[PDB]
């Protein structure tokens, strides 16, 4: 337990508990050599106190003068020290057990897989499959023994690659993100031999896992048992962890760029080409949306069944749009569910409500493949849009520079006369913080509009206000950071700001109200670094 | 423009910004081990501040049982024995011996006598050691992987007042702790209680009352109170009320008695304000009241009197013959009234276990604060209680003087109510910064009174009287001290080397964690917040993201390290009205009472016109008129640091999404054939300038060849006869920097083109023209490609990896040892036994990997065969080794192997043999290529200098048919003898450079045949240099410029890519959702602004293609770029370099607007809107949308996805749990925690938790087991006590528990 | 509150309401 | 050999990085932990050794195994194998021999080929 | 008076 | 801690046809005397 491992460079490694019990040692064999050399009485129970703080510090070291090693500083461990901190059965021994059979790499979207399928290196699947390639070897007969069939893989053969993709068909393996904050943190996934060295993971299931593809670490697990590996199949697979245990709203909800994708194919504009042009089929939509005579600004009227009553429903034709459609035809066919979802904007909380309902009424099989279709569809559907974020697009208001220059006039008239907390409280308040939100306002009534042009039929709306209204990233608090106001910074103490901070990130801040910005955001940055402790420390109490 | 920007000429964008010159980036450290190591004469010496003054203050020293002294009188700095680029390779301490002078005298004699026979000094001399002399870059290279000593931020020394903020308080009552924190000895705690009443908490140990500190002084009792109260103009019994009182303190006060004036009458009822009162008393001739008995009358007052004051009487016995309330209640609070009780009270607060004596007590607070060796205050914290507390000059004293105490109470009783505000614990010019050098001044000063205490101890055994000279003066802790602090100390433990940028922002940070200030832990929601005065002189911006987020905030751009230690940051001070040109760098402490304006503010031809100027007077910002305003900001970058001032329209990215791009800037790996940014920063020129590995011309003259591997240069225009001669920069190569990443460089000067001196000859890691680059600029288009980019994962294009264009070296250089085993001396010849040939080959005869072999992931680098004894003999294995008739191997395979990864080719190879025994039988070769390639490049430069020589000996003589006689270059061959004596003076001079240099490659060729330095147990050492030539493969954190980061996606082929209107595909599509979300919307204007930069430079390169140097391209890039015309005939040159896109050089704060970028787009062709049509690559549709496709400044961050990637079934586990090992330094497996394994416990998947954490990590009878089932085919498994719960059982068992199964 | 049907015995019902609870931090006050 | 005599052995539970965990007591590796595809090669070796003898005599397998040890551990010498099935004398020495030569051949001694390293 | 340190209650 | 199954989820079910299997072997067990 307390090795001595001799290290590279001659210098051996003892434990911390080795020096203690050496200590200890020689006070025993001190106090036994006072004891038969009749020492005097002080020096004896003197002895005997010094093996008694010897033994104490070997068991905790902490209730006593915390006693150091004679070579290091630091103060050494003990028996009960172990226990405590990580180090011990707390974290490193027992419940954080470094599992082997695992594997950690960067993540990069997966959108070309399922959502039950992660995308796995081959690089790393070799070294996680090792067992499982030399049994598929062995069983099929391509390797003789053991030994031939881990010089087999250890080249990386290109006839073992065969067995590798072969093994790994069934077998889910478990994406453990860096930080887990609930069950939904470890998902199986069916691997897929996919190129390069990262895992590539599933759009929809990342938003799960709290882990965005900026750079965060996916450790793989590989089940080995026949029950684990069923056990993750069973309850760990993504497929199965559509809603969340927070709440009854599904998780597997898009949350950027399919959203986004929705938010364009459902965005309604009374001016567009082929108005109200009855189609035949949902491919008839397609069909004249590449013939240049329907555009997709969900417009055209078609036929969709809807499937409202009981048993299957006649194909009524709606007065619907071709945009909708597209999301439409992907939903199961079910009463309670049809184009009616579809008929909102189809932001982020609309289509996870969708998402939701058609869990909450059809099955979860339908659920998930409804769910890979509208990615795939959002995404096909986002990148022939063109939603590039452009100068033009945070549309400062044009009624801004006149209510700045009311505001901080208003700001002036008082503050002739003078209290002086209640003048600041007037121009911090309702001068600065209030208007603030109607700078803001303005700009979001500004934005809504839908610009027609001389032909007729609106150029296009704002990306970032589509992004603001179906909540893949837009927020009325970012828009008013990016263009608006950009309200007023906060201080160490929580005070907000009395001067006058007037641009948005679209226009140039001076150096004052950009460091007043950066010193009322860096007090939430460190909340996200210091409040999580105060936040893994509560989940730690209450799962125990 | 000095050689650097008439190739890359970058049109500004800032108003006017020539306030003062930035200062040097690592001038920080480098003027603080310049006061720490002078370096030059006996004059130079005169340092108050530095190792000197430690020295001089620790190293004299007396014998109270001997009367022996040791003298100080001076110590003189040596040259290094190895230089900085032999260090590097050797992997030793780069450091300097250190001589002091030591005087031993023995005058003092016995007999009433002065003088002695030995009375005379004996002027001795002793190795000190030798101490990390800092290098020209700054980089401290105790070993291999040089590491930089990060500066440290500690609470300044001096008296402090925190007011408590109502935490630890009766209802909601303040505390304000008056606390000293003194430089060096013991914290001092003047906080009061509830009960109000001030108790000395010295240390935060006990909470002992403020009267024995004061009686530990002197300073207490009937004496205290004299500057606390006064007498009162009372009378005596008579008639009516007789009293000589002046009335200078009533307004504001009821009138409890009638103190009416003496004829009319005055003090009325009302009592209001007595504002007329106070009047009449002061005309009337004095207030002269006819009236108090409930009162404090603890005055001066033994014969009458007596001790105390609690009357509660009429004034019997003839009375003895609400702002200040703490001192009377703090003397009877107090049980001690003795001096010497205050004394024993100190003595039981600090050793309680100790038996408190008279004087015993007396000598401990002596010591601790009367004492100036162990309460060593600075001269910043005396200074800084002269300016927090008024007190007299005290530069000189260091501990607390008695006076001190009584002013800390003082202004502590003032401050309790209003009268002054308190001194805020979490102030920038309160928390004074210190550097590497006043850190390895402290702790050389602990090592030298170590040692003094050695010399004290061994002193007294031999005598003086004829001892050899220091000999009873050690140097093992001397050097034992600087070595803990460049090798485990928490200031020197990593120096971030991955590019220019990442060595000068490691340079420049500020840590405020380490010995000495508060931990990682220690640091709370306070210390992690930005303070007002941090502005200017520490960026708020760049910071690690991670637990250590505001501790390790880098220092300004232009903030500089007074001699104090205090952050001064340069303010251009402006007079009333007219801002003049003197500029005073300004410290926090300072900073406060002088009003400053900032920069960015629209000043007319002789002074600002706005009259509404924005500033802040002190901290918080407000509306400064025109006047009433000294200090004026430099320039706008002032507040952001290096790293944060090379981000583009960092004005218009967020507070919090700037603090990710500043922090990645500086963790961007050095990219082969890296360009300067079309949309980069005027500071990105300055930081690469101002860097290390990056050569900069020391001289004027002209360059004569370039060969990569050097660059020679003439003298100058003008050079002295022999003072230096050629100046030769020896360009480093492709060496393995402190992150195992490439750092070369490229000779960008020409042969033959005129060099001034001090600009950037030849590029280093990341670098190009001079500019600093730290990745490649890619056609970005901000569109989500088909959800490829749905994250904030950033889609590539197969161009920006088939270009060869982001990609690294990453030298990784693994080391392998030959240490003799106590099992026999263990070797490293060609192979170990039972190993096929193929992974034999690329190995020489020693067993190396030839130099330049590509070695796969996992082959044999360098054969390792060690000696062992007779391994457990098997019977299988015994009857298969008889079977096929071979011997077992005695000895074990511990070859070194490649990690698994791409690192393929290998750099270099060197091989360090002992000293003992070197080239006998192994790297005999390698030695042999080592000197011949030192002796060519030795004969080179001789050839170059000898070149050079006779150049200007021709120059010289021409002026004094010499074609038809060369030889003459030594003699005159005529009558001249003025002129042949200066010729053969010079060539003397001449060839006395050539002997030195001579005599240093021999020094060096003598020291490699004499055996490298190598540890005492390993004998041959081979440290394998191998290279890495990683692509974009799909994995790599590829994060933009501003702070959106990314996972690179899938890389799509130069086919499927989004189409541009001229037919490009961008190299890289990232997603527009990052903006929103995380407000850097100043990513869209850079890339717009590189957008148009790009067209620029494509119009530029199509309209010198059709006409080189054409007349009207001189006319398009003086509307485009005026510095820009320039008489030389680079122009030809010039647009060579701006076809791949202008370059521009935006302020922080200062650069372009919207309407800026606007305009540049309109006369660049590209579209108003800024977006640009963009056609698709997959299927191939012009979007019906305005896409933004521009240049952005991408990087290629070294969180790569080989470096991070990691897969191991069964690794090496560890020995006390007996559990697979962590991490991917060998086969570890990602630990499954506490917090993890509750998501599968939550889950039903309690097979997995009972075979994930049972038989698959802890369990060495189940592990094997379990594998060797999953081996056969059979899924099944079984584990019953894992070694974790044994060796946990284990260890409860050591204590006095019974942990023990049953049933 | 992983799928729409009822809760089946053996599930860690004070695991997941933990998870539940702690999933809301990081983003706190 | 006086110096190189492990003057001081480091804590086991020192730090690693820049703050207190991951000391370097989890990073230490194990030589003598048998990892488990060196038990792999452990149950093949006794899998393919016992597939190998059984194509040997009965009794000449019996006591080839007993001149080694599969099953018990006790190895015994050429004269302890040969008192348990004839005389004591060269002809055990001579059955192992020839048992020895017998499976060397490349299809009795095929999957041991690649076995030995 | 707790001094809680061998080494102070030897001295 | 302990490394045995987890009393919750297919560890749940297992206990469960552990305690039941217990009781049935006590029943046969009861047949027999
Ligand atoms: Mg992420």
């Amino acid at each position: 337990l307390r090795p001595l491992v001799p290290l590279d460079g001659g210098r051996f490694a003892t434990s911390d508990l080795n020096d203690l019990y050496r200590r200890v040692i020689n006070r025993n064999n001190r106090l036994k050599r006072l004891i038969e050399l009749r020492a005097p009485d002080i020096i004896i129970r003197n002895e005997k106190r010094m093996l008694q703080e010897s033994v104490d510090a070997l068991f905790d070291n902490g209730r006593r003068g915390r006693v150091i090693t004679g070579a290091n500083k630091r103060p050494l461990k003990s028996l009960a020290d172990m226990l405590k901190g990580k180090q011990g059965r707390f974290r490193q021994n027992l419940l954080g057990k470094r599992v082997d059979y695992s594997g950690r790499s960067v993540i990069v979207v997966g959108p070309e897989l399922k959502l039950h399928e992660c995308g796995l290196p081959k690089k790393m699947a070799l070294e996680l499959f090792k067992p499982f390639i030399y049994a598929r070897l062995d069983a099929k007969g391509l390797s003789g023994t053991v030994k031939q069939s881990k010089r087999m893989v250890e080249r990386e053969q290109p006839q073992v690659w065969d067995i590798l993709e072969e093994v790994i068909r069934e077998h889910p393996v478990l994406l453990n993100r860096a930080p887990t904050l609930h069950r939904l943190g470890i998902q199986a996934f069916e691997p897929k031999l996919i190129e390069g060295k990262a895992i590539q993971l599933h759009p929809l299931v990342c938003a799960a896992f709290n882990a965005d593809f900026d750079g965060d670490q996916m450790a793989v697990h590989v089940p080995l048992s026949l029950e684990a590996q069923l056990e993750a199949r069973v309850l760990m697979m993504s497929t199965n962890n559509i809603l969340s245990p927070a709440n009854g709203r599904p998780i597997i909800v898009p949350s950027q760029d399919i959203v986004l994708g929705l938010y364009y194919l459902s965005v309604a504009r009374d001016g567009e080409p082929g108005e109200g042009k009855i189609f035949a089929d949902l491919g008839e939509i397609e069909a004249a949306m590449d013939a240049g005579v329907v555009s997709l600004h969900a417009k055209i009227k078609a036929r969709h069944t809807e499937m409202t009553p009981e048993g299957v429903l006649l194909r009524k034709v709606i007065d619907t749009t071709p945009g909708r459609m597209k999301i439409a035809a992907l939903l199961p066919h079910h009463p309670q569910i049809g184009h009616r979802l579809i008929e909102k904007a189809l932001t982020k909380k609309e289509i996870g409500n969708l998402i939701d309902i058609v869990y909450r009424h059809c099955g979860q099989k339908a659920t998930v493949i409804f769910a890979d279709k509208v990615m795939g569809l959002g995404f096909k559907e986002a990148a022939k849009a063109g939603i590039s974020f452009g100068k033009d697009d945070i549309i400062i208001p044009v009624r801004k520079t006149a209510i700045v220059e009311e505001t901080r006039k208003l700001a002036e008239e008082y503050e002739q006369q003078y209290i002086t907390k209640g003048e600041k409280y007037n121009k911090v308040v309702d001068a600065w913080a209030k208007a603030t939100d109607r700078v803001a306002d303005e700009m979001m009534a500004e934005l809504q509009m839908k610009h027609k042009d001389e032909n007729g039929r609106e150029k296009e709306i704002n990306a970032i206000y589509m992004m603001a209204h179906s909540g893949a990233r837009g927020s009325q608090a970012q828009m008013k950071q990016l263009g608006g106001m950009r309200g007023l910074m906060a201080k160490p103490s929580g005070e907000i700001i009395e001067t006058p901070i007037v641009s948005n990130f679209k226009e140039g801040l001076t150096v004052q109200e950009y460091f007043n910005s950066t010193h009322g955001a860096r007090k939430g940055l460190a909340d996200t670094a210091l409040k999580t402790a105060n936040s893994g420390y509560l989940t730690r109490r209450l799962v125990d | 423009q000095s050689f650097t920007g008439k190739k890359r000429i970058r049109k500004s964008f800032g108003r006017i910004p020539e306030a003062v010159q930035m200062p040097n980036l690592i001038e920080v450290q480098r003027s603080s081990y310049e006061q720490f190591l002078q370096r030059e004469t006996r004059p130079g010496l005169r340092r108050d501040e530095g190792v000197e003054a430690v020295f001089k203050s620790v190293f004299p020293i007396k014998d109270f049982n001997e009367r022996a002294v040791l003298e100080y009188v001076s110590y003189e700095f040596e040259e290094p024995k190895y230089d900085v680029e032999e260090c590097i390779q050797r992997d030793m301490t780069f450091a300097a011996p250190l001589k002091v002078k030591l005087r031993l005298i023995v005058f003092e004699t016995e007999e009433e006598t002065g003088a002695r026979s030995v009375k005379d000094i004996k002027e001795q001399d002793v190795y000190m050691g030798d101490i990390p002399l800092m290098t020209d870059k700054g980089t401290f290279i105790v070993n291999g992987t040089e590491r930089v000593i990060v500066s440290q931020m500690h609470r300044s020394p001096g008296v402090f007042f925190d007011h408590d903020k109502g935490k630890t308080h009766a209802s909601g009552k303040l505390l304000f702790a008056a606390r000293v924190i003194p430089y060096r000895g013991s914290w001092l705690d003047f906080e009061f209680d509830a009960k109000d009443i001030v108790y000395v908490r010295i240390d935060r140990r006990r909470k002992l009352p403020a009267t024995t500190f004061l009686y530990a002084l002197g300073m207490d009792g009937e004496e205290i109170l004299t500057t606390f109260y006064d007498v009162v103009p009372f009378e005596k019994r008579s008639g009516g009320w007789a009293t000589p009182y002046k009335p200078e303190r009533w307004r504001g006060v009821k009138p409890e008695f009638p103190l009416v004036d003496a004829d009319t009458g005055e003090e009325v009822a009302p009592a209001g304000t007595k504002i007329t009162a106070r009047q009449a008393k002061k005309f009337a001739d004095g207030g002269l009241k006819t009236l108090l008995t409930g009162r404090y009358l603890a005055r001066d007052a033994e014969i009458y009197a007596e001790a105390g004051d609690e009357l509660d009487v009429t004034s019997i016995q003839a009375l003895a013959d609400t702002v200040g309330a703490y001192m009377r209640n703090t003397l009877r609070v107090d049980k001690n009234a003795i001096r010497e009780d205050a004394l024993f009270d100190i003595y039981r607060v600090m050793r309680p276990g100790e038996p408190p004596t008279v004087e015993a007590a007396e000598a401990m607070f002596k010591s601790l604060f009367f004492d100036a060796e162990r309460y060593d205050l600075s001269s910043v914290g005396r200074v800084k209680m002269n300016m927090r507390l008024e007190q007299d000059v005290s530069d000189e004293v260091r501990i607390l003087r008695k006076e001190d105490v009584l002013a800390v109470l003082k202004v502590l009783v003032g401050l309790r109510d209003g009268r002054g505000e308190i001194d805020d614990i979490d102030n920038l010019g309160n928390r004074r910064v210190r550097s590497v050098g006043e850190l390895l001044e402290n702790q050389y000063r602990v090592g030298l009174l170590r040692m003094e205490r050695a010399i004290k101890e061994r002193m007294s055994s031999v005598d003086i009287d004829t001892v050899m000279p220091h000999d009873l003066i050690n140097a093992k802790p001397a050097a034992a001290a600087v070595r803990e602090f460049f090798g485990s100390s928490q200031l020197s433990q990593f120096m971030d080397q991955t590019n220019p940028l990442s060595e000068i922002t490691h340079k420049r940070r500020l840590s405020a964690l380490g010995p000495g200030g508060l931990t990682r832990e220690r640091a709370g929601f306070e210390v992690r917040d930005v303070h007002p005065t941090h502005y200017g002189r520490i960026c708020p911006i760049e910071t690690p993201e991670g637990p250590n987020i505001g501790l390790i905030n880098s220092l300004a751009t232009h903030a500089r390290v007074n001699k104090y230690g205090f952050i001064e940051s340069p303010y251009r001070r402006v007079k009333d009205g007219k801002p003049q040109d003197e500029v005073v760098y300004m410290s926090a402490m300072e900073e406060s009472k002088h009003v400053i304006a900032q920069s960015n503010i629209k000043v007319a031809e002789g002074e600002i016109v706005e009259d509404l100027v924005p500033g802040r007077i002190n901290g918080e910002p407000t509306l400064l008129q025109k006047e009433t305003v000294d200090l004026m900001d430099v320039s706008p970058r002032q507040v952001v640091s290096v790293a944060a001032a090379l981000i583009p329209f960092l004005e218009n990215d967020d507070a919090n999404r700037a603090l990710m791009g500043s922090n990645m800037q500086r963790q961007a790996v050095p990219l082969v054939q890296s360009d300067a940014p079309l949309v980069g920063t005027g500071m990105e020129a300055v930081v690469a300038r101002d860097s290390g590995a990056v050569v900069i011309a020391k001289r004027t003259g002209v360059v004569e060849q370039i060969d990569g591997t050097r660059i020679v240069i003439r003298a100058t225009e003008e050079t002295d006869p022999a003072r230096s001669g050629v100046d030769i920069y020896r360009m480093s190569k492709f060496q393995r920097s402190n992150q195992s990443t490439c750092i070369n460089q490229r000779p960008l000067v020409k042969v033959g083109d005129r060099i001034v001196a001090g600009d950037i000859i030849a590029d280093g890691p990341s670098t190009e023209l001079g500019e600093l680059a730290l990745g490649r600029n890619a056609l970005v288009a901000f569109m989500p490609w088909n959800g490829y980019n749905f994250e904030d994962s950033i889609l590539i294009s197969e161009r920006i990896v088939r270009d060869d264009v982001f990609t690294s070296i990453h030298i990784e250089e693994f080391e392998v040892m030959a240490r003799d085993t106590k099992l026999g001396p263990e070797e490293i010849t060609r192979d170990i036994p039972n190993v096929g040939e193929e992974a034999l080959r690329n190995l020489d005869e020693a067993g190396i990997v030839a130099i330049g072999a590509e070695v796969q992931p996992g082959d044999i680098l360098v054969g390792k065969v060690t000696p062992k004894g007779e391994s457990p003999m098997t019977p299988e294995e015994k009857l298969l080794r008889a079977i096929f008739g071979e011997k077992a191997s005695d000895v074990r395979d511990t070859s070194l192997r490649l990690p698994p990864g791409v690192a393929g080719t290998i750099v270099d190879v060197r091989v360090f043999n002992r000293h003992g025994v070197d080239k006998d039988e192994r790297a005999l070769a390698i030695e042999r290529a080592e000197i011949d390639r030192l002796g060519k490049d030795r004969d080179d430069e001789f050839a170059i200098l000898n070149r050079n020589i006779s150049g200007r000996l021709k120059e010289l003589l021409i002026g004094k048919l010499a074609q038809v006689a060369s030889g003459l270059w030594w003699q005159i061959a005529l009558e001249d003898e003025k002129a042949m004596g200066e010729l053969e003076s010079l060539r003397r001079l001449f060839d006395e450079n050539r002997k030195r240099l001579d005599r240093r490659f021999e020094d060096k060729v003598d020291k490699l045949q004499r055996g490298d330095e190598l540890p005492p147990g390993v004998m041959k050492m081979v440290k394998v240099f191998v290279a890495v030539k990683r692509k974009l493969q799909p994995g790599d954190k590829m994060a933009g410029r501003h702070g959106n980061k990314g996972v690179i996606s899938r890389i799509l082929p130069i086919e499927d890519m989004p189409f541009l209107a001229d037919g490009t595909h961008v190299d890289v599509v990232l997603n527009p959702l990052g903006v929103p979300s995380r407000m850097n919307v100043g990513q869209i204007f850079e890339t717009h602004l590189g957008w148009a930069c790009a067209n620029l430079g494509k119009q530029i390169t199509n309209l010198l293609e059709d006409w080189q140097q054409g007349g009207q391209k001189q006319a398009l890039v003086e509307r485009l770029t005026e510095e820009l015309p320039d008489t030389e005939e680079g122009l030809v040159e010039l647009a060579r370099n701006l076809g791949k896109g202008v370059p521009i050089a935006t302020p922080v704060f200062d650069g372009a607007r919207m309407d800026d970028i606007e305009g540049h787009l309109e006369m660049a062709g590209v579209n108003k809107s800024g977006q640009s049509i963009l056609f698709d690559g997959l299927t191939g549709e012009q979007f019906k949308r305005p896409v933004t496709v521009g240049y952005i400044y991408m990087l290629k961050l070294h969180h790569l996805v080989d470096d991070k990637i990691h897969a191991r079934s069964i690794g090496p586990y560890s020995l006390v749990t007996q559990q697979p090992l962590g991490g991917k330094a060998q086969f570890g497996g990602q630990r499954f925690g506490e917090m993890e394994v509750w998501a599968l416990e939550a889950y039903g998947a309690a097979y997995t938790l009972q075979e994930m954490l049972t038989v698959k990590s802890d369990d060495v009878a189940g592990r094997t087991k379990v594998y060797e089932s999953i081996v056969r085919g059979d899924d099944t498994f079984e584990a019953g006590i894992p070694e974790s719960f044994n060796v946990l059982v284990k260890e409860m068992r050591s204590l006095g528990l019974n942990v023990e199964l049953e049933n | 509150l992983a799928r729409g049907t009822p809760v089946n015995i053996g599930e860690a019902v004070g695991v997941i309401a933990a998870q539940s609870i702690g999933e809301p931090g990081t983003q706190l006050t | 050999k006086v110096l190189k005599i492990a003057k001081e052995p480091i804590s086991l539970e020192t730090p690693i990085g820049d703050e207190e965990d991951s000391h370097l007591g989890d990073f230490i590796e194990d030589k003598n932990a048998i990892l488990p595809i060196d038990a792999a090669i452990q149950s093949n070796l006794r899998e393919t050794t016992t597939r190998v003898l059984a194509s040997l005599t009965p009794r000449e397998e019996r006591v080839l195994r007993m001149r080694f040890g599969i099953g018990m551990n006790t190895d015994h010498t050429l004269e302890e194998v040969g008192q348990q099935f004839s005389v004591t004398r060269e002809r055990i020495r001579q059955i192992e021999a020839k048992a020895l030569r017998k499976l060397k051949h490349p299809s009795r001694s095929r999957k041991l080929r690649s076995f030995l390293d | 008076d707790r001094t809680d340190d061998p080494v102070r209650m030897y001295l | 801690i302990v490394g045995r199954l987890i009393p919750a989820g297919t560890g749940s079910y297992l206990r469960s046809l552990q305690r039941v299997a217990a009781k049935r072997d006590e029943q046969l067990a009861q047949q027999r005397e």
